[PDB]
């Protein structure tokens, strides 16, 4: 019976597979479009980037203080 | 002495005793069909139809076989737009045998 044996449906995917043909769908740069920074081998901006403007967790004050007896 | 008849949306010209290929029917290979939509009936002497569907013109015809035409590749193609479509298609026919016509 071991080869009878089946998963549930819909417990697997296949997963996605880039630059595979025109027919698959996602070939010919697999979804991440035409040229640009996020488009390179590598390319993206860091966490909080805005493209320059000052960040949201730069632009707003630091407020408070952490107490040790609540750890306690 | 021969007939013209409607029997798939296009019409066909069929003499005695031959066999006529035309879209597939709900009818059983072994099964006389008949076709009472008789166009044009022509003979030594010439009928027409001042009604369509002359009077009382019907053809006899037999079915011989149902199957399937030559398979058409059908390829859809855009030119440096990253699309290509490939497809086939093999249309149903039935092959039928006119067996007698009426005047």
């Amino acid at each position: 019976r071991l080869n009878t044996l089946s998963p549930a449906e819909g417990s697997k995917k296949a997963g996605k597979r880039l630059g595979r043909g025109i027919g698959s769908g996602l070939g010919k740069t697999g979804g991440r479009g035409h040229k640009g920074q996020k488009s390179r081998s590598g390319g993206g901006v860091r966490r909080g980037f805005e493209g320059g403007q000052m960040p949201l967790y730069r632009r707003l004050p630091k407020f408070g203080f952490t107490s040790r007896k609540a750890a306690i | 002495m021969y007939a013209v008849f409607q029997s798939g949306g296009k019409q066909h010209r069929v003499s005695e005793g031959q066999t006529v290929r035309l879209e597939k029917l709900d009818i059983a290979t072994g099964e006389t069909v008949e076709f009472a939509e008789v166009l044009m009936i022509a003979n030594g002497e010439e009928v027409k139809i001042g009604v369509p569907f002359v009077d009382g013109g019907v053809i006899k015809a037999e079915v011989v076989a149902h199957g399937r035409g030559e398979k058409v590749k059908i390829v859809k193609f855009r030119r440096r737009k990253h699309y290509r479509k490939q497809q086939g298609h093999r249309q149903w026919f039935t092959d039928v045998k006119i067996t007698g016509i009426s005047a």
